[PDB]
């Protein structure tokens, strides 16, 4: 009922980063503290790393186990956009505002970080364990993707929407807008096809896998918020950051059709402010009149 | 901003649900008095302004001095007697941006209308006071209007040609094929458009002495011409601007139409030269037909028959060229070239289509040539004979190249005037005298041509204003009734001016005798039919005036019989492309493209109102994309019966109609009596 | 030191089935014999049946053996244009010229085709032989997948052009030559990829992948020759179709660094009508001798 | 395979650690005797073929009936005496496929090497059987060959010209323009190649009478001229070449060169059209001294001084210039500039640069006209006056268009037949008659000047052959001894048989009398220096055989200011292309590029030892790559100074050599004297 307007919905939504100019942002970039700039580079490093295993392993390992050429043509796309559109933005961005030496040393930054390490293991782990025709390996797979898609991303995008929402570094806030805007349908139609296997399983099933997606929420949330420290204490920004993360974690569990697991808070302002002619051949009867 | 175009935008701000059509008369106030009056270079007497600019090399001297400064100084009070005002912006805008004369650094304006239409005036008078007089008051009503190189250039000094089309044959041999592209440059370093006709030029793959497939064909001699009008395009402000014309039988008419083709190659394509085909009766015989048509190489039927393709008689020479096995002929599908056509006419607009046979059956002077090709406007057709340019210690046996002086009677003043008669008159003597005083020293057969047949071009305007001003529908058969009386009263008045220039200079034109005039073939449907108003409205609209009878017409033939024709060709409609603005008329005898006209100058953006356009007469300035284009060439066609030269007729089309339509308004064009079609407009 | 400026191409050639109208091919398709709308129907679904094929697996199976974020990102996006775009504009060409029931029968009869089947399972047989971590059999994969996309789809695409090149089903044709234009640049970019392989390899074991390509490329060319007549005898082409089939089979082998094995052939024209060394300054003294 | 290509490719197969070279004489044994006496067209007597010759519209009636049948009997039984044969396969395939008379459908062959040798030597006789039997012996022995155009044509009847070398000079305006294109694509026509001066005109953005700011420069002009020279394609056989020169002091030079990048856009770049640059002394002066140089506007030093700038010398006149408010000019780099011409050769070797200075230093004929640049391959350097080409009716002042013969002397055949005198003055007669026989209808100012200075071109290849041969070094000061001794001899006899025509004929060429010949300047080297050989070695090779001396050069200057001289313009060293394999004789005077040339022919692979390689000379046939460019420049300069023209001068480059390297070969090129540097190859 949902794959046809999900694959009208992904193509209509097709770009490429370099419809945006970056050179705009040169001068807000330069204003900005040390401290600020360093975060914000990894920020978008840890983003890299993501969108680098979404787009080489999650989509396309999951495309593989799906049914059905429609559902494989919008994963495939939803791929595509992972490694060859969002993946790449990040570059581009980094290339327009930092030199050479600052982008080598942001990427082995994210090689030795142990919090991106494990949140990277422990997804792509629940990737490579799918099992064919096994329905159970595939939705464990499919929470990982839209814990992916709708929490982990977060405590990266806050950042680039911090600074967006008080007209700062705004084409690059474009960019990361239109990859927000993406993920969040990307997060949803993964939501749709693991509740489809959910909803095949007994009660006492259900019960089992509702404690696998809430433990590896858990997981995960207690990961990022140590990430959320590294990355934002030098910027006094990590108790904000983090009642986003908890926000979208909500947010995340609803497109898997779960209730929210955490309290309501109010979130920075600043970021919600962030947010030819046809041929047609001649008859005999043309020539008379 | 500047107030004028604040104003003058103030036309689209829609108040109590219309258009503040007003804002326009205040919008050319404001321009005046904010602009003109102050960059205008005023003088304590007109002696002090003509003295400056004849010794600043502004004017020439030589027509001034004809007459005494008083003559002059009474010219000059007769223009400003009037006390023209232009009615819109956009008129006066035109004129001061493009035909008023300005100091050396473009910096103040010398040239009002007034001062520009005094020096046009006098120039056309060459010495008569009262004759310059006359064409003050001809110019300052607005009924008639000179070209835009005359009306830009009379009486400059550093000039261009009063003439901008020109048509030239090329021979098939390489010294013509080089002296083509001289001349080419030539004329076009003079500021005209070039046509050139490419069908005696032997096909691909044809002999050069005895060495097979060694011929490029006409398209290398297309991409010859292309950089050699686009080395000749005066400071670029105006490129170079060049048509090529081949006959639908040439072989290369598939390479040709290809060279227009979005997908061709750097190598093939050509940008800035127009093409245009000649379609024999034939060609659209076969097609109708589903035969199979035979394209032919040149050089073959040459050489068989000593004579070009394109200077025999297809409709009677065709089966005898498929039949002659040294002929050499290539298989085509008539149809299918039919459908390319209209698919390039539809992507690109050419090419120009030239229905041969339309123009020949009604064409006065076959004795001379048959009418080959068209200009590069697709307007003008008179017969041309190729020249021979030999090697350089040879003499060159000179040709006739085409080329006529355009001018347009303002049928909306003219009718308001009542003065058919005096306009024409006085604008053919105009045009006679741009052809007297025109000699071009690079185009041997262009002033041979311009010397011996004494070719002009009269055209009109503002026929859609006149019929929208007057609650006539332009698809109507009221317009068409108007057109047909209006236009035999032009050809009546322009054959009588031309029948009294012949008696009083006591020549006519070369090869006169063998003419329809002098045969008086050309007189019988006006001296059989009467083309009086059929209907009592348009009837009303020559009340005042006399329209010529079948008896007023015997006597024209008897008049014409008895002393010669003056001029070969006279009438001629061409587009008028930017004069309709300063005349403030719609451009030409076609119907208008937007009743509210939006340009961009510069960095502003101004909006002009079809002349006379109000809420009463708002449906009656019907868009010329959401008519019938069968009515559009039902009005060109009885237009066209009445003009001995073609019209530039411009196909409006919707993108909705497939090539099919455009195939069949073609054919329907064709089936009409047009004799060429200009340009396939879509929008 | 090629798989930037294939990214760069590839995205510039985006295009989606919605940007040509197809209704005005009924135009000409009305005029043509039943022999040549059989011929056409068979050709496009032999056609799209191996498309999907490409999508569902060579392009996949291939992104996920090389190693390279940039050539796993551009091989991701060959992956969407097969299942996102030429998947669905086959599909619209299908359904625009022939009925539900027509289209149903048409698959039907060439799924059975022991021609269309005996090339689809041959290149599929060798997809499915790639080993984890074993560069031969990649090697093989990629052999198979440019003789796909650079010369067993010209059997197939020879008609579409030659109706296209005599203003014949112009708007199908357009897809066609869209479709074409990605095949050939897909083709060209995993040449370069299985080129990388070979030139790792030693001198015996190059002479053996080059026994390889053209064995295989000789069972391919014997069975489309068989292809060729079963198809288009019936309409009197299959001359001109085996010419455009060999000059096809020499840029194949090109595309993957061999020598062409035909002679050279001219192709009809109505489908050839549809288709520094070191700067250095003068540093004074080297004007006086 | 066949047999022949078969045979000629086992030359590479090594058979005991050695090239089999005999295997090429294998080669062509059978290469003859199973294709060409199979497909050679026999008659039973020579009265038979040569009527079938001349009745079939192969031969000229006109030069054969110059003499009894009985003469060219024995003319040809002189040719058949010397029974020669082709030493390898490739001499005889190249003379069969490119020169050897075939029948009109190209399956037959008509002329063998002896009947080819025949017809040509009884052409240059025009009647005189002795001569024409001396003729034969020339060319028999290989001493003499005559340049492609002579020795393909000369007594054909469907024949290109005799000469394939022209230089136009091109004024500054339209009709100029156009002339030149026209004239180009004439010349282009009858096979020669044309060179252009494009000095002369106006840069881009100057002004076009009052309307500044107009001219598209030399790049539109170059746009023009590589279309011209695209179509006209000498009946699409052969790609129409054509070369334009610019000075590089013009403005528009950086535009000029431009044309050459990779990178270039397709409105500026041009493909058939090479181009060379001129480089006065004053230009390497800035460079040298890294003093900013400035380009001038050539349009504003005409209007200050009424001459062209490149009619003027710039040593004297470029303070003038940069002094003077009213010529316009720009700043620029001239050694960035030098760096630029270098990448430039790098990258497509282009462009030619001719050493202005240099040429005319040594110049003979300067108070006719400087030389002011050389042909499309950069040898010819002669005086040239720019035509006048008026508008049509008026009268075009036709200046001096330079057009010479080609011709070029053996070495190794001369000097092992110890006849440079004897070949020396038959070439110079053979040149003459063929200027004589040249009339081109459609360049006037190239006919002019072949009828009044009489120039020809005789040039000499087989140097590295020769040397090789001989156990001597190209890069050896014993090869540059023998060379200057060589073509000292060469220039004397030259002289004096120039001297003897203009005795003989009463006439000498326009305007000797003001040349260095006529007030002795010219020999000054030669009454002051001897030139005879300084090694024992050297002299040697020239035992049996006088050798100049400056008691022969002072009686030489005596008699010819008795006598004069019949040919402003004698030696030039053109490149020699293909008739180096019919010769069996290394490419000109430059080394050899490779030691074993490597070529395919249709299908199949063929081999080219150089001819005389061997195992004992292997080493001295070292290969041009990896010689010392500075060796090969004192090489060319030593021969330089014995030739009244240039010598084509191709640079050979390695890969690692940089652009400073390339500019020191053009520094130290100028250095010693090179007047022309032709080519930059890599390899
Ligand atoms: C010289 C030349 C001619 N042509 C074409 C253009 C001309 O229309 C046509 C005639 O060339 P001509 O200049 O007339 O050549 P020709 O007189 O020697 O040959 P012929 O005896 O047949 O008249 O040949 C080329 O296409 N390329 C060329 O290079
Ligand atoms: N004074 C003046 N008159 C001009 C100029 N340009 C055109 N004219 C026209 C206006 C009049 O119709 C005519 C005579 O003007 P004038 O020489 O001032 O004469 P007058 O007003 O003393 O009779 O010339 C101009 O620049 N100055
Ligand atoms: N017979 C003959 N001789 C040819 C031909 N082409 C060139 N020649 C040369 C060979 C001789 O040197 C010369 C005379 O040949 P011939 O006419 O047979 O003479 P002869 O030996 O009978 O007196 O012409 C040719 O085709 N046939
Ligand atoms: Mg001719
Ligand atoms: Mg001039
Ligand atoms: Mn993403
Ligand atoms: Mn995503
Ligand atoms: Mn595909
Ligand atoms: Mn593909």
């Amino acid at each position: 009922d949902f794959t046809q307007m999900f694959y009208n919905q992904n193509v209509k939504q097709f770009w490429l980063p370099e419809e945006i100019a970056l050179n705009g942002d040169l001068l807000t970039w330069k204003y900005l503290g040390k401290n600020e700039q360093d975060t914000y580079m990894k920020v978008l490093a840890g983003l890299t790393l993501l969108d680098t295993e979404q787009g080489n392993t999650g989509m396309p390992i999951v495309a593989e186990h799906v049914d059905g050429h429609q559902r494989k043509a919008v994963l495939n796309f939803m791929a595509m956009m992972e490694n060859a559109v969002h993946a790449k933005s990040y570059s581009n961005i980094f290339m327009t505002l930092a030199p050479t030496e600052t982008i080598n040393e942001v990427f082995e930054w994210v090689k030795q970080n142990k919090y991106l390490q494990k949140k990277a293991q422990m997804i792509v782990g629940l990737y490579k364990a799918i099992q064919k025709d096994d329905e159970i390996s595939l939705f464990k797979a499919m929470v990982a993707s839209v814990y992916l898609e709708s929490f982990l991303f977060y405590s990266g995008f806050y950042y680039p929407l911090y600074f967006y929402g008080q007209g700062k570094l705004m084409q690059s806030g474009e960019i990361i807008n239109l990859i927000l805007r993406d993920e969040a349908i990307h997060g949803v139609y993964v939501g749709l096809l693991a509740q489809e296997i959910y909803n095949k399983q007994t009660e006492e099933k259900k019960a089992e896998l509702r404690e696998f997606a809430i433990d590896l929420l858990n997981q995960l949330y207690e990961n990022e918020l140590e990430y959320t420290e590294d990355l934002y204490d030098q910027v006094g920004l990590s108790h904000d950051v983090k009642k986003f993360i908890r926000y979208n974690a909500n947010k995340a569990l609803m497109n898997l059709g779960f209730d929210p697991y955490f309290e309501e808070e109010d979130i920075n302002p600043i970021v919600l402010n962030g947010l030819k002619a046809t041929v047609e051949p001649l008859k005999d009867d043309d020539f008379y009149f | 901003v500047p107030k004028w175009i604040q104003l003058n935008n103030e036309i689209m701000i829609q108040k109590d649900g219309k258009f503040q059509f007003d804002k326009d008369k205040e919008a050319v106030h404001s321009y005046f008095v904010d602009y003109i009056n102050q960059n205008t270079v005023f003088f304590h007497n007109l002696k002090e302004k003509l003295d400056y600019l004849v010794e600043n090399q502004y004017y020439e001297e030589e027509f001034l001095s004809l007459y005494s400064f008083e003559d002059i100084k009474e010219v000059f009070k007769t223009a400003y007697a009037k006390k023209f005002r232009f009615p819109s912006f956009m008129s006066a805008f035109k004129f001061y941006n493009d035909y008023a004369l300005k100091t050396n650094d473009k910096k103040k304006i010398l040239e009002r209308y007034e001062d520009r239409i005094s020096i046009v005036a006098l120039f056309f008078a060459n010495g008569d006071t009262e004759k310059a007089k006359e064409y003050v008051n001809l110019m300052i009503n607005q009924e008639y209007q000179p070209s835009t190189p005359t009306f830009l250039n009379a009486g400059r000094k550093r000039r261009g040609e009063l003439v901008s089309c020109f048509l030239l044959e090329v021979n098939d041999s390489l010294n013509d094929i080089s002296r083509a592209i001289d001349i080419s440059m030539q004329l076009s370093k003079l500021g005209g458009g070039v046509s050139l006709n490419l069908s005696k030029l032997r096909a691909k793959g044809e002999a050069i002495k005895d060495v097979e497939n060694a011929t490029k064909g006409v398209v290398g001699v297309m991409k010859l011409l292309d950089n050699a009008f686009r080395y000749a395009d005066q400071m670029g402000q105006r490129q170079g601007s060049g048509a090529a014309y081949l006959n639908i039988f040439h072989r290369d008419i598939n390479d040709f139409l290809d060279t227009k083709k979005i997908s061709a190659d750097e190598d093939v394509r050509v940008k800035t030269l127009s093409i245009g085909v000649v379609i024999p009766d034939k060609f659209v015989e076969l097609a109708r037909e589903d035969k199979a048509a035979y394209v032919f190489y040149p050089h073959t039927i040459y050489k068989e028959y000593g004579q070009h393709m394109d200077e025999m008689d297809m409709n009677e020479m065709y089966d005898k060229f498929v039949d002659n096995p040294r002929v050499k002929k290539e298989k085509i599908n008539p149809r299918k070239l039919l459908e390319k056509l209209a698919m390039l006419r539809s992507e690109s607009g050419y090419p120009y289509i030239m229905f041969q046979d339309n123009v020949n059956k009604v064409h006065a002077n076959n004795h001379i040539s048959k009418v080959k090709f068209s200009n590069l406007c697709s307007e003008v057709l008179q017969a041309s004979q190729v020249s021979s340019y030999t090697d350089y210690d040879e003499e060159d046996e000179i040709g006739l190249d085409i080329s006529c002086n355009l001018g347009s009677l303002n049928i909306l003043n003219v009718m308001e005037h009542k003065s058919i008669e005096k306009t024409v008159k006085l604008a053919t003597d105009s045009l006679t005298h741009v052809s007297e005083t025109t000699d071009i020293r690079n185009a041997p057969a262009v002033r041979r041509a311009n010397k011996a047949m004494k070719s002009i071009g009269l055209g009109a305007m503002n026929l859609h204003g006149y019929l929208a001003q007057n609650g006539i529908a332009y698809e109507s058969p009221e317009a068409r009734d108007f057109a047909n009386t209006f236009f035999m009263m032009v050809n009546f008045y322009s054959i009588q001016r031309s029948a009294e220039i012949a008696k009083e200079k006591g020549e006519t034109f070369d090869q006169y005798e063998g003419s329809t005039y002098a045969t008086g073939e050309y007189f019988d449907k006006y001296v059989s039919t009467d083309f009086s108003p059929k209907y009592e409205k348009i009837a009303n609209l020559f009340e005042g005036m006399h329209i010529p009878t079948t008896e007023d017409w015997k006597k024209l033939k008897a008049f014409v019989a008895e002393h010669g024709m003056y001029h070969s060709y006279r009438l001629c409609i061409a587009p008028t492309g930017s004069i309709s603005y300063v005349q403030s008329s719609t451009a030409s005898v076609m119907p208008i493209m937007e009743r509210i006209e939006e340009r961009t100058y510069g960095n502003s953006k101004t909006y002009y109102p079809m002349p006379g356009l109000a809420s009463n007469n708002w449906f009656f300035y019907k868009e010329a994309y959401d008519m019938d284009m069968f009515k559009v060439v039902d009005m060109i066609a009885t237009i066209q019966q009445h003009i001995d030269q073609g019209i530039s007729f411009t196909l409006f089309l919707k993108d909705t109609m497939t090539t099919r339509d455009l195939n069949r308004i073609d054919l329907y064009a064709h089936h009409r009596g047009i004799k060429t079609i200009y340009y396939a407009r879509t929008k």
